[PDB]
């Protein structure tokens, strides 16, 4: 139903037929990026949950995959498996900790 | 000296019409179709075309069967030696059998 992805349609009668109207969903503007499957901090991996890593040159997000909306990368969004000698592309970067700042106030 | 039967068909007025995609423009279009799957995804279907690595790409598609996507890259040698070891076997299946 549609070239994209699909969110609604509406039909029309038509002589001796129907008439489909798609409503659809197409990106328009794209930006190169870095990115990485892992991140190694603290000997662990950490993949994210739903989303990609990307960067900017410098610092290290977290961003879905239809959309740019970076986040800093905390412990919410990220899941550990693993060290950091199996995967292939794991570059190292911190990851924040919701619980530090609490425990240090 | 041995008379086929298209000369046949050609002299009582049965011809046959070539198509309009030559053998060459549909391998074009296989190719175009191969290049923008393996170094775009799912993504050259909808609007234009995104690149994203393969190994990435394939961990993107063990999310819709079920499974968390470190099994890829805890396991990603022994994934792809399978895949060139079914590509082999398809080759010798098809140069084998003509059934
Ligand atoms: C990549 O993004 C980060 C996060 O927005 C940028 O870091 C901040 O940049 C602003 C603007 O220069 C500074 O005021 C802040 O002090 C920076 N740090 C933090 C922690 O917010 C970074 O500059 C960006 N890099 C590039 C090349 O665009
Ligand atoms: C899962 O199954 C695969 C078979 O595709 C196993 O891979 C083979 O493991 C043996 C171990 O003795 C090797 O000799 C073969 O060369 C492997 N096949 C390859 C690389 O194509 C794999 O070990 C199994 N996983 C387990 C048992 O955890
Ligand atoms: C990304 O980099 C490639 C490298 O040549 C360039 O052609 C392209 O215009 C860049 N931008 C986008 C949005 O793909
Ligand atoms: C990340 O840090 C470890 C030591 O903490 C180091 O051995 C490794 O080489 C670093 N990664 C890269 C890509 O340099």
């Amino acid at each position: 139903c549609g070239k994209g992805y699909h969110l609604m349609s509406f039909p029309q009668s038509a002589p001796h037929g129907v008439v489909f109207l798609h409503v659809t969903y197409v990106p328009a503007q794209e930006k190169n990026f870095t990115t990485a499957p892992a991140i190694c901090h603290d000997g662990k991996a950490h993949f994210p949950r739903e989303g990609v890593f990307v960067s900017n040159g410098t610092h290290w997000f977290v961003t879905q995959r239809n959309f740019y909306e970076p986040q800093i990368i905390t412990t919410d969004n990220t899941f550990v498996s693993g060290n950091c000698d199996v995967v292939i592309g794991i570059v190292n970067n911190t990851v924040y900790d919701p619980l530090q700042p609490e425990l240090d106030s | 000296a041995a008379r086929d039967l298209i000369c046949a068909q050609k002299f009582n007025g049965l011809t046959v019409l070539p198509p309009l995609l030559t053998d060459e423009m549909i391998a074009q279009y296989t190719s175009a179709l191969l290049a923008g799957t393996i170094t775009s995804g799912w993504t050259f279907g909808a609007g234009a075309a995104l690149q994203i690595p393969f190994a990435m790409q394939m961990a993107y598609r063990f999310n819709g069967i079920g499974v968390t996507q470190n099994v890829l890259y805890e396991n990603q040698k022994l994934i792809a030696n399978q895949f060139n070891s079914a590509i082999g076997k398809i080759q010798d299946s098809l140069s084998s059998t003509a059934s």
